[PDB]
C-alpha cells in the first residue's frame, strides 16, 4: 500500500508520500512542473485545467479515454490510470500535433491562457471518434471558457476534423490516429490482486477498500467519512471543512452494475454520468416510447448538466446524496417512484426516493449501492423542464419533475427545485379532475410562494407556473397523438445549440518577406497551445520562496478595533505575518494595508507568508479581528447622491441651447436607465512575484501587468528605494482588458513589503473568488434624461446625466466620466445638446478601467433614446439615421473632421436587414409565445489618451554580428498580439525576414518610463518607437549597403562592426498632439476615429425569458490593418465582452455591499453555446489614415459597444410580445425579460437580497 | 592553462664602456595544442621586449612553436613580462663583463630624446620615473650599506636592484577599441547605468559611476549599476589590454552628454530648479530619457611584412628598486624593501590604480621568483593545487613597500588624461629577480 | 558576503551539475569510451559526448 502508481505522458510517476489532499493540478505544476495546464478559477468551470485519463478495464479489456478537471482530481484516485497533458501530444521541441497546430494557425488562440484546456478537450474528441462530427465537437467544448476570441476561431479549427482567407488550411499535418502514445502496458499487468490501499497526509488519510466488506466496514466505523468518487462536491462544499479520514468506494464492483431485465433499470452508484448518458440511451432506443418516459426525462436533463469534463467524473451515487436544492436528475428520479438500494454492516435495505427524501434519509452508516429506476406504465407520463443563465454548464434558477398517470386525472406529482432550500398539497387536490389549469395554477402559485436567498422571486415563481404550463401541453400534445391551436404548438419545440470574416488584401508588388497588411498568426500562437508560454505563475519556485495569502475586509464600513493573528504566526509553516506597520515607507489615496478603519468589503487588512500556499490559506484563516461598524455607510449611487459623496467635481459638456429648444420642441420625454457593472475576468488571474537579487536593496519583479513602469514606482515608493533598484519584468500577460493597470502595482506592493521583513521571494497569486472581490470591475451607470423631439424622429434636445458608481477610491474613475461624456453622442447630431457627469463614490471595492472605457456605459444610454423616441412616434434604423451625422461635424466638445455612413449602409446590405426583417415581421404573427427581434446600431468610437505626454512610447532595437536582431519595446502582450506587430514593422525597416527578428519581454531595464499599454493606442505609439529605432540603424548601415549594395544582410553586419559602426540603438515616440480644457469644454484629444456598425438578431421564450443569438454582422472602418488576423480576433472578441454586459453578466451585491457573486460557478460568461451561431465580421475596404503608421487603426476596445445589438434585438422582440398583448436595464436577463412578457401566470404574485448598485 | 613559457636566444655586440651597439634577440614561446591567443602574445612580446632602451641596431625574431600540453592563453601583461625580461638579462649580463654597476649600463642605453620603437611609433617622462624613483628609494645610499653588508658576511649575502620600463597599451586593430553603453533615467532622478566592461576587482564598475557623475553633475549616490548582459549592450569586447575604463568610460560619456543635451531646454526654464524637477518635466514633455552610447576606438594599424605601426594610444612609464637577503646555505630569501613610482597620469581612482600596481606587483613578482609548474616528460601536470602551487602569501611580500604616482601630466588622448595602469606593475616584479642576482654574484 | 558571484545563485528545482573527465595522455587515439557505469550511477541524468 502506500505507494501511489500512475503514468504522466507516458512516464512512470511513483509518489511515496501521498497526501489525500492535494489534487492532480498542483501535482502537475509544482512537483512534476509541467505548467503547461493551469488553472484560472478551481470550480470545475473553464476547463482550462482539462486533461485526458486513461484507464484499462481488465474484465472488459477495454481502454477508455476521457477528459476531466484536473483542479477537481484527487491524486490519490489515479492510483493505476495514465495521464496526459498538453505537453504529453506534442511539443516545439519534438514535433507538434495537429491539434496544437491547427488551433495556432487558425487563429483559435489570442491570450493563450485557455489554450493548452482546449487542445486538450478536443485531443480527447479525437482519440475517441477521430472522424467527429459537429454534435460530438460541441459536447467536449461545452466546458471549456474563453474570454478573447469568441469560440469562432476555435471551434472553426475543430470543425477542420471532418468531412479572403486567414490561413493557409492546405499546409495542415494530417492526423495519424496510430501515432499517439500507448497505453501503459506496466499499467495493464497492474490492473489484473485486491487489497486495501491507504494514503497518509499531514491532516487527512485515504483509505480505498478492494471488497464491499471492508467498504461497509470502514463506513460503520467511520459514520463521519465521507465517499469521494467525483469530488465534484466534496471538491467545492470542503473550502473550510477538513476531514481526519477519506473513503473510495471506486474500487468496489458491486456498485458500478448495470442489469436491465425486465421490470426495472437498476444503475449502480458509481457510474460516472457519463456512463449513466451511455447507458439510458442504449436502453431507450430498444424500448417503446410509453415504456421510456422517464428514461427520457433523466436523458433530456442529462445533456445539459455540466460539461463533459465533470460527466466523465461526477457520480449518479454522489449526484443523489448530496441533493443538492437545483439538482436537475433528482426532481425527476423522484417524481418516478425510484428505489434506493443501500447496505450497511448490519444488512440489506431499500429506502425509497420520495417528496420528502429531500429533507431539510440514508443512516450514516450505510452505503448507497444502486439505484432501481422503473419502467414508465402505458398510461402514465413524466417530463422535465429547466431554466438557467446559459443553455447548459450552469445550474437551473428554477427546474421542475412531473408526472401523471390518467383523461381523467388518476394519480399526479410535482418536484420543483431553485425555491425551497431543497429541492420541494396543490396536486393531491388535483385527483379525479380532468385534464383544471387556471385552476392548478392559483393552486401551485400559492404553495410555491409558501415555500430563500437568492432573490428574484417574482421571477422564480413565474418560471415555477409556466413549467405548468407547459406540462400542460406536452401532455395533451400526447394525447391527441395518441387518439390544439398551432400558435400553442410552439412552446413545445425548445431552442437547441450554437461564419466569413472578410478583408481587402495586400499590393500585388508588396514582397513575400514584408509582413505588414499580412494575417500573420499571433508569433507564440504555437507556444500556447504547446504549453511551453510561461506566463507569471509558471516559473519554478526558487530555495526559500514563499507564497503569500491575504484576509480582506467582511464588512464594508468600519472601525478595526482588534487585530490578533497571533494562531495564524504559529500554524504550519508560516513565516510571517504582514501588517500596516511593516510597510517601510508610503503605504498607497488607497492603501496597500488597511489601517485603523476599512472603507469597502473585499480591502485587504494583513497578509501572512507561508511555505506554501495552502499553509498561508489555512492560517490567514485563523486570523481574528472585531469590527465596530461605522454607520454611515455607502453603497447603492442613489445613496451616495444623498449623502453628497463624490469623486472630483461634476463635469459638464453643452453644445446649442437646451433650455429655448425643449419648447420649439414637438414631443418631450423623460426617463431612467441603469446599466450593470462588469468584471473582467482575465483567465490568468492577478499574479507577481517579488524576488530580492540579494544585494544593494536590488530585486526583480516578474509581474502579471498592463503597465510595468506603474507598478515600478508603486513598489520603489512603498519600501523607501530608487526606482534603479528595481528591474520590472513582463513576457507575457494571461488577459487584462483594463482590470491589470492600476491593480497589480498595487498587489506587486503588498508582496513587496512581505519580501522586505522575511527577506525572501514572495508569489503572490489571487484565487478568483478573491480576485473579484478585491480588484473591482467597470463602472456601473445610471442615466437620467430628457428628450425633446419632433414628430418626424428628429431629436432637437437632450439634457443627459450620468453618475457611476467609482467605489471606495479614486483610481481611474474620474478619466472614465470624463470619457463617457465625451463619446456617449456616438453617431448622432443632437443640435442642442447637455450632458453633465459625477463620480459618486461608496463603500464597495475601487472600480477601474474596462475594455471601452466608459463608453460602451454611456453611448447605451443616448441609444435608449432613438429607441425609445422611435417607440413615441411609432421604425429604428429610421429614427437613427435621421439623427446620425452627414457632413463634416464637430463633437460636443468642438474637435472636428465620415466614412461612418459607408459601414452603416455596408452592413444594411451584407445583413440583408430590410429583407430579414420581413422575415421577423411574419414570425411575430405566427408566433404568439415566442417572438423574434431585430436590430442595427451604428457606432463612432476613438482612441488615445487625453494628453500628450501619455502617448510616448519606447523601443531599444539591437542587432547582432550573427545578423539577428532583438526588439525591445513599452507595451505589453496581453493577446490583442503587440508583440507581434512589433515584429512586423522590424520587418518592414530592416527588410530582413520577420524569422530574423526575435522578442524576449518587456522590461523596465530596457526600455525605462513607459506608460500603460492602453487606450487602444498601444501599437500605433511603440509601432512609432521601433520603426524610428529600425530607421536610425539603417541609416546608419548606409555606407555599408553602398560598398556592397548587392551583398547580404549578414556580410553588411559583420562589416559594420569591424568599421566602428554602432550596432546598438533606441528609438522614441513623442506622441501624438492631445489636449482637452474642461472649463471651456473643448478640445482636440482623439487622433482619429473608429466607424463600425452592428447587425444582431434574436429569438426569446416569452415563458422562460431565455433566448437565443441568431445572427450578427460586423462592419468596421480597419483602414489598412496592421494584422488582419489580429484585429478581427479583437473585434469578435470585444463583441463578446460587449454582449455579456448587457445580456448576460451579473454582478450582485447585499444591501451593506458584500458580493454575492464570487467566481465562475455563479459568475456567468459567454460560453460557446451563447455567441451568436452565425457570426460575420467584416472590414471597410483600406482608405487613408495617415497619421497613424502605415495607415493603420487601433481596433481593441472598438467591437465592445456593438454588443448592444443583441440588446435592442431582444428589445424589439418584448415590445412586439407586449404590442399583441419603455426604457430597459443593461442587463436584460432571463429574468428581466421574462417579467417584460406578462401573460396569464405573471398576474398572480405582486412584490430583500440584492440591491442593485 | 596559463602564461606562454618563454626561452631566450641572444648574441650582444657592445661596447667596453657598457653601450649595446646591436641585439639579435630570438623569441619562441610554448603556445600548447591550440592557438587562442598565442601569435598575438608573440607578436606583442617581440613589440615591447625593447622596454626602456635604445639598441641602435636590433634584430628581434619570434615563432609560436606549438606542442602537445594544454592551451595556454593570456596573462597580466600579455607576453611583455616574458620578453622583457630576456632584454634585461642582457644589461646585466653586458654590466657583469664590464665590471660596472647595473644601473650605470642601463641608463647608458636608455631613451633620451624623443625617439621610435622598432616598430617606427615615435616625448618621454620615463626618465622622471627612474630619477623620483633613484631618490624615494635612496638606491645610492642603500647599496652602499649593501656592499659592506657583503663584506661583513660571507654564508648571507644581500642585493639591491633598480628597473626601468616603458609599458604600453590596446588591442592591435581599431575595431578591438570600441565600447558601448546604455544610460538610463527615471522619473524619480535615479540613474541605471550598463556597459560593455566586467567587473574583475579592478573597479571599471566603480569608475563608470565616477564618470557618470561627472557629466550628469548628480552625486553617485543617484547613479547605480546592476551588472553587464548581452541584452543590454550588443557586439561587445573583451575587457583586456588594460584598456578596459578608456573605452568604456568614452561610451558612457557619450551616454551622459547625449542625454544633458536634451534637457538643455529644462534647465533654462527653472535653471535653479532640482535634478528632480528637471526629469519630470523631460517627461511630461515628451524628451526621451533613454539612451545609448558609443565609442569608434583608438585608431591603431600595424603591418607585419613592412615591420612597422602605430599601435599603441600612448605609454605607461614606470620603475621600482628592490632590496633582497639569500640564505646562501637554504637558497631562501626575504624581500626587504620596495619602490615603485608610476606614470598613472590624473589617476581617475588613485586608490584603485595604487591598487593595480601594489597587486600585479605580486603576480610578477611570484613569475619569478616563488610560482612554479612542472610537467613529466610526458606533459603531465605535476603541481595541480595550492598543496603544490605557491603563491605569494603574507609573508612573502616586501616589508617596506611603497608606490606613488609621478605628478599628474597631460595624457589628452585618454578621457580625463587618465592612463590604464592594470598590467603596469607586473614586469616590475623582477626587480627582485635582479636583486637576488645580485647577491648570487656577490657570493 | 553579499556580493552573489556566479556559484552563490541559487539552484533551481531540477538544476543539474557537470563533472568532466579528461584525458590523461598527451597524445593518443581514443580506442574505446564506455560510460555504461556511469549512467547508471546514483542520480546521474545523462553522459554528453
Ligand atoms: C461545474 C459544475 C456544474 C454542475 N451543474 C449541474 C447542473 O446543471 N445540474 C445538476 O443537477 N447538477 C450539477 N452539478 C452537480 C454534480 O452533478 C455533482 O457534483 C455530482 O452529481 C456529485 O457527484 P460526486 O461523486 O462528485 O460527489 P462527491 O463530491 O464525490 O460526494 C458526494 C457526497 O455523497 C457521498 N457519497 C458519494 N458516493 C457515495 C456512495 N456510493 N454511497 C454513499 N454515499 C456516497 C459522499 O460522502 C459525499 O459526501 C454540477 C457540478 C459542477 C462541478
Ligand atoms: N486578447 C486580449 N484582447 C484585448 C486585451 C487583452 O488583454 N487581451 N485588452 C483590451 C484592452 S482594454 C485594450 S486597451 C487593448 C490594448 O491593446 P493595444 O495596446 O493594441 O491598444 O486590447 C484590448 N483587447
Ligand atoms: N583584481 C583584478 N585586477 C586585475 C585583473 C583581475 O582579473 N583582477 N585583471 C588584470 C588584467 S589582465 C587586465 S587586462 C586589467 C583590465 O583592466 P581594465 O578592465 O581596467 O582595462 O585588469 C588587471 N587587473
Ligand atoms: O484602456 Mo484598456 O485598459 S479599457
Ligand atoms: S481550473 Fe478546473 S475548471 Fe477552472
Ligand atoms: S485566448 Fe482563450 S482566454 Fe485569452
Ligand atoms: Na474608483
Ligand atoms: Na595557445
Amino acid at each position: 500500500s502506500d505507494e501511489l502508481i500512475f503514468f504522466v505522458n507516458g512516464k512512470k510517476v511513483t509518489e511515496r508520500n501521498a497526501d489525500p489532499e492535494v489534487n492532480l493540478l498542483f501535482y502537475l505544476r509544482k512537483v512534476i512542473r509541467l505548467t503547461g495546464t493551469k488553472y484560472g478559477c478551481g470550480g470545475g468551470d473553464c476547463g482550462a485545467c482539462t486533461v485526458m485519463i486513461s484507464r484499462y478495464d481488465p474484465i472488459s479489456k477495454r481502454i477508455s479515454h476521457f477528459s476531466a478537471t484536473a483542479c477537481l482530481v484527487p491524486i490519490c484516485s489515479l492510483h493505476g490510470a495514465a495521464v496526459t497533458t498538453v505537453e504529453g501530444i506534442g511539443s516545439t521541441k519534438t514535433r507538434i500535433h495537429p491539434v496544437q497546430e491547427r488551433i495556432a494557425k487558425g487563429h483559435g488562440t489570442q491570450c493563450g491562457f485557455c489554450t493548452p484546456g482546449m487542445v486538450m478537450s478536443i485531443y480527447t474528441l479525437l482519440r475517441n471518434h477521430p472522424e467527429p462530427s459537429t454534435e460530438q465537437i460541441m459536447e467536449t467544448l461545452g466546458g471549456n471558457l474563453c474570454r478573447c476570441t469568441g469560440y469562432r476561431p476555435i471551434v472553426e479549427s475543430a470543425k477542420s476534423f471532418c468531412p479572403t482567407k486567414l490561413y493557409e488550411k492546405k499546409e495542415f499535418q494530417p492526423l495519424d490516429p496510430t501515432q499517439e502514445l500507448i497505453f501503459p502496458p506496466e499499467l495493464m499487468r497492474m490492473a489484473e490482486q485486491n487489497t486495501v490501499l491507504t494514503f497518509r497526509g499531514e491532516r487527512t488519510t485515504w483509505i480505498a477498500p478492494g471488497t464491499l466488506n471492508d467498504l461497509l466496514e470502514l463506513k460503520m466505523k467511520h459514520p463521519s467519512a465521507p465517499l469521494v468518487i467525483g469530488n465534484t462536491y466534496l471538491g467545492l462544499h470542503m473550502k473550510d471543512v477538513s476531514y481526519p479520514i477519506i473513503i473510495s468506494p471506486a474500487r468496489i464492483l458491486e456498485l458500478f452494475v448495470v442489469t436491465n431485465t425486465k421490470q426495472g433499470l437498476t444503475l449502480g452508484t458509481g457510474l460516472s454520468l457519463t456512463q449513466v448518458k451511455n447507458v439510458l440511451s442504449d436502453v431507450v432506443s430498444r424500448l417503446p416510447k410509453e415504456k421510456t418516459q422517464i428514461y427520457c426525462a433523466l436523458l433530456k436533463q442529462l445533456k445539459t448538466l455540466a460539461g463533459q469534463q465533470i460527466r466523465n467524473v461526477a457520480s449518479l451515487g454522489g449526484h443523489i446524496i448530496s441533493r443538492l436544492p437545483t439538482s436537475d436528475l433528482n426532481p425527476i428520479l423522484g417524481i418516478g417512484n425510484c428505489i434506493l438500494n443501500v447496505a450497511s454492516t448490519e444488512g440489506i435495505q431499500q429506502i425509497p426516493l420520495n417528496d420528502h427524501f429531500l429533507a431539510g434519509i440514508l443512516k450514516p452508516e450505510q452505503v448507497l449501492i444502486s439505484v432501481f429506476v422503473p419502467r414508465s406504465s402505458k398510461w402514465e407520463f413524466v417530463s422535465a423542464f429547466r431554466q438557467a443563465p446559459r443553455q447548459q454548464n450552469a445550474f437551473a434558477t428554477v427546474n421542475a419533475g412531473m408526472k401523471v398517470v390518467f383523461n381523467t386525472i388518476t394519480d399526479l406529482g410535482i418536484l420543483y427545485g431553485g425555491i425551497g432550500a431543497t429541492v420541494i398539497k396543490s396536486c393531491r387536490q388535483l385527483i379525479g379532475r380532468c385534464w383544471m389549469l387556471d385552476d392548478a395554477g392559483k393552486m401551485i402559485c400559492e404553495e410555491v410562494s409558501l415555500l430563500a436567498p437568492g432573490g428574484m422571486e417574482e421571477y422564480r415563481k413565474t418560471l415555477a407556473i409556466s413549467f405548468l404550463f407547459m406540462f400542460y401541453l406536452d401532455v395533451l400534445k400526447q394525447l391527441k397523438t395518441r387518439d390544439i391551436s398551432q400558435k400553442l404548438l410552439h412552446i413545445l419545440e425548445d431552442f437547441p445549440l450554437t461564419g466569413m470574416q472578410s478583408f481587402q488584401d495586400v499590393d500585388f508588388q508588396q514582397p513575400l518577406q514584408d509582413p505588414i497588411g499580412r494575417p500573420i498568426m499571433h508569433q507564440s500562437g504555437i507556444k500556447h497551445a504547446t504549453g511551453e508560454a510561461v506566463f507569471c505563475d509558471d516559473m519554478s519556485v526558487l530555495p526559500g520562496e514563499l507564497f503569500l495569502a491575504v484576509v480582506t475586509s467582511s464588512k464594508s464600513h468600519a472601525k478595526i478595533i482588534s487585530l490578533d493573528a497571533s494562531e495564524a504566526l504559529a500554524s504550519l509553516g508560516v513565516v510571517d505575518v504582514v501588517t500596516a506597520r511593516d510597510v517601510p515607507g508610503d503605504n498607497g489615496e488607497e492603501s496597500l494595508y488597511a489601517q485603523d478603519e476599512v472603507i469597502c468589503v473585499g480591502q485587504i487588512v494583513c497578509a501572512v507568508a507561508a511555505d506554501s500556499y495552502a499553509h498561508a490559506q489555512q492560517a490567514a484563516k485563523k486570523v481574528k479581528i472585531v469590527y465596530q461598524d461605522i454607520e454611515p455607510m455607502i453603497v447603492t449611487v442613489q445613496d451616495a447622491l444623498q449623502y453628497e459623496s463624490f469623486i472630483g467635481p461634476e463635469r459638464k459638456l453643452e453644445q446649442g441651447n437646451v433650455e429655448e429648444a425643449f419648447q420649439c420642441a414637438d414631443q418631450i420625454l423623460e426617463g431612467e436607465v441603469h446599466l450593470g457593472g462588469q468584471e473582467h475576468f482575465y483567465m490568468e488571474t492577478q499574479s507577481v512575484r517579488v524576488v530580492p537579487k540579494g544585494e544593494d536593496k536590488e530585486m526583480d519583479i516578474y509581474v502579471s501587468s498592463q503597465d510595468a513602469a506603474f507598478t515600478q514606482e508603486m513598489v520603489a515608493r512603498t519600501l523607501g528605494i530608487p526606482k534603479n533598484r528595481i528591474n520590472c519584468h513582463v513576457k507575457r500577460v494571461g488577459g487584462a482588458f483594463g482590470g491589470k493597470a492600476s491593480k497589480p502595482g498595487l498587489l506587486a506592493s503588498v508582496a513587496a513589503v512581505a519580501a522586505q521583513k522575511t527577506g525572501r521571494p514572495i508569489r503572490f497569486i489571487l484565487e478568483r473568488r478573491d480576485d473579484m472581490l478585491i480588484t473591482g470591475g467597470r463602472h456601473p451607470l445610471l442615466g437620467k434624461y430628457k428628450i425633446g423631439f419632433m414628430n418626424n424622429g428628429k431629436i432637437k434636445a437632450a439634457d443627459i446625466q450620468l453618475y457611476i458608481n467609482g467605489g471606495c477610491t479614486p483610481d481611474d474613475s474620474e478619466l472614465v466620466i470624463e470619457y463617457a461624456l465625451l463619446k456617449l453622442e456616438n453617431a448622432y447630431k443632437i443640435p442642442n445638446l447637455r450632458v453633465r457627469g459625477r463620480v459618486c463614490k461608496t463603500n464597495l471595492p475601487s472600480n477601474t478601467a474596462f475594455r471601452g472605457f466608459g463608453f460602451p456605459q454611456g453611448a447605451f444610454v443616448t441609444e435608449t433614446c432613438m429607441s425609445a423616441v422611435a417607440a413615441k412616434c411609432r421604425p429604428p434604423e429610421k429614427v437613427r439615421e435621421l439623427n446620425m451625422y452627414r457632413t463634416i461635424d464637430r463633437t460636443i466638445h468642438n474637435q472636428e473632421f465620415t466614412n461612418l455612413l459607408q459601414c452603416w449602409e455596408a452592413c444594411v446590405e451584407n445583413s440583408s436587414y430590410y429583407n430579414r426583417k420581413k422575415a421577423v415581421d411574419e414570425f411575430n404573427q405566427q408566433r404568439f409565445w415566442k417572438k423574434r427581434g431585430i436590430a442595427i446600431i451604428p457606432m463612432k468610437f476613438s482612441v488615445g489618451f487625453p494628453k500628450t505626454f501619455y502617448y510616448q512610447a519606447a523601443a531599444l532595437v539591437q542587432i547582432y554580428t550573427d545578423g539577428s536582431v532583438l526588439v525591445a519595446h513599452g507595451g505589453v502582450e496581453l493577446g490583442q498580439g503587440i508583440n507581434t506587430k512589433m515584429i512586423q514593422v522590424a520587418s518592414r525597416e530592416l527588410k530582413i525576414p520577420m524569422s530574423y527578428i526575435h522578442l524576449d519581454e518587456m522590461s523596465t531595464v530596457t526600455v525605462p518610463n513607459t506608460v500603460t499599454t492602453g487606450a487602444s493606442t498601444g501599437a500605433d505609439v511603440n509601432g512609432r518607437a521601433v520603426q524610428n529605432a529600425c530607421q536610425i540603424l539603417m541609416k546608419r548601415l548606409e555606407p555599408i549597403i553602398k560598398q556592397n549594395p548587392s551583398g547580404t544582410w549578414e556580410e553588411w553586419v559583420k562589416e559594420a562592426f569591424v568599421q566602428s559602426i554602432s550596432l546598438s540603438a533606441t528609438g522614441y515616440f513623442r506622441g501624438y498632439q492631445a489636449d482637452m480644457d474642461w472649463e471651456k469644454g473643448e478640445g482636440d484629444i482623439f487622433p482619429y476615429f473608429v466607424f463600425g456598425a452592428a447587425c444582431s438578431e434574436v429569438e426569446i421564450d416569452c415563458l422562460t425569458g431565455a433566448h437565443k443569438n441568431i445572427r450578427t454582422d460586423i462592419v468596421m472602418d480597419g483602414s489598412f490593418s496592421i494584422n488582419p488576423a489580429v484585429d478581427i480576433g479583437q473585434i469578435e472578441g470585444a463583441f463578446v465582452q460587449g454582449l455579456g454586459l448587457y445580456t448576460l453578466e451579473e454582478l450582485k451585491y447585499s444591501p451593506e455591499g458584500v458580493l454575492y457573486t464570487r467566481g465562475p460557478h455563479q459568475y456567468k460568461i459567454a460560453s460557446v453555446t451563447d455567441i451568436p451561431e452565425e457570426f460575420h465580421v467584416s472590414l471597410l475596404t483600406p482608405t487613408p489614415n495617415p497619421k497613424a503608421i502605415y495607415s493603420s487603426k487601433g481596433l481593441g476596445e472598438a467591437g465592445t459597444f456593438l454588443g448592444c445589438s443583441v440588446f435592442f434585438a431582444i428589445a424589439a422582440a418584448v415590445a412586439a410580445a407586449r404590442e399583441e398583448r419603455w426604457a430597459i436595464n443593461s442587463p436584460a436577463t432571463a429574468e428581466v425579460i421574462r417579467m417584460a412578457c406578462e401573460d396569464q401566470f405573471t398576474n398572480l404574485v405582486p412584490q430583500p437580497w440584492s440591491i442593485p448598485v | 592553462g596559463g602564461r606562454h613559457p618563454l626561452l631566450g636566444k641572444y648574441k650582444i655586440g657592445f661596447m667596453n664602456n657598457g653601450k649595446i651597439k646591436a641585439a639579435d634577440i630570438q623569441l619562441y614561446i610554448n603556445g600548447g595544442c591550440t592557438p587562442d591567443d598565442s601569435e598575438l602574445v608573440i607578436e606583442y612580446a617581440l613589440l615591447k621586449l625593447e622596454n626602456a632602451y635604445k639598441i641602435p641596431n636590433l634584430r628581434v625574431r619570434g615563432r609560436v612553436c606549438k606542442t602537445n600540453l594544454p592551451s595556454n592563453t593570456a596573462f597580466r601583461g600579455f607576453g611583455f613580462p616574458q620578453g622583457a625580461f630576456v632584454t634585461e638579462t642582457c644589461m646585466s649580463a653586458v654590466a657583469a663583463k664590464c665590471r660596472l654597476p647595473p644601473e650605470k649600463v642601463r641608463e647608458l642605453n636608455m631613451y633620451r630624446t624623443i625617439d621610435r620603437t622598432i616598430h617606427n611609433q615615435e616625448p618621454t617622462n620615463l626618465l622622471q620615473c627612474w630619477e623620483a624613483c633613484v631618490e624615494n628609494s635612496s638606491y645610492y645610499n642603500r647599496k652602499k650599506a649593501v656592499d659592506e653588508f657583503n663584506q661583513q658576511r660571507f654564508w648571507k649575502k644581500r642585493g639591491i636592484a633598480i628597473i626601468p620600463m616603458k609599458f604600453s597599451v590596446g588591442f592591435p586593430k581599431t575595431f578591438y577599441y570600441q565600447a558601448a553603453a546604455l544610460v538610463q533615467i527615471y522619473t524619480d532622478g535615479s540613474v541605471l547605468v550598463a556597459h560593455g566592461g566586467v567587473e574583475l576587482g579592478q573597479g571599471i564598475n566603480t569608475k563608470m559611476i565616477q564618470v557618470a557623475s561627472r557629466e550628469l553633475k548628480i552625486p553617485m549616490s543617484y547613479i547605480h549599476l546592476d551588472e553587464m548582459s548581452t541584452v543590454t549592450v550588443p557586439n561587445t569586447v573583451t575587457t583586456g589590454a588594460s584598456t578596459g575604463a578608456d573605452v568604456n568610460g568614452r561610451a558612457v560619456q557619450n551616454a551622459c552628454q547625449i542625454l544633458m543635451k536634451r534637457l538643455e531646454p529644462i534647465i533654462k526654464q527653472n535653471p535653479s530648479g532640482t535634478w528632480e524637477e528637471w526629469v519630470k518635466e523631460a517627461f511630461v514633455q515628451s524628451i526621451s530619457l533613454s539612451a545609448t552610447g558609443y565609442f569608434r576606438g583608438y585608431q591603431a594599424d600595424m603591418d607585419w611584412e613592412k615591420g612597422e605601426g602605430d599601435i599603441f594610444p600612448y605609454f605607461v612609464f614606470g620603475a621600482a628598486c628592490s632590496e633582497v637577503e639569500i640564505d646562501c646555505l637554504t637558497g631562501a630569501h626575504k624581500n626587504i624593501r620596495t619602490d615603485i613610482v608610476m606614470d598613472g597620469s590624473f589617476s581617475i581612482n588613485p586608490a584603485v590604480d595604487i591598487g593595480q600596481i601594489e597587486g600585479a606587483f605580486v603576480q610578477g613578482l611570484g613569475l619569478y621568483t616563488l610560482e612554479e609548474l612542472k610537467y613529466s616528460p610526458e606533459g603531465v601536470l605535476y603541481t595541480r593545487g595550492p598543496h603544490q602551487y605557491k603563491i605569494a602569501s603574507v609573508t612573502d611580500i616586501p616589508e617596506e613597500f611603497h608606490v606613488s604616482l609621478l605628478t599628474p601630466t597631460p595624457n589628452p588622448k585618454a578621457i580625463y588624461s587618465s592612463k590604464g595602469l592594470g598590467e603596469a606593475g607586473t614586469f616590475l616584479g623582477c626587480s627582485v629577480f635582479f636583486a637576488i642576482a645580485a647577491a648570487v654574484a656577490a657570493a
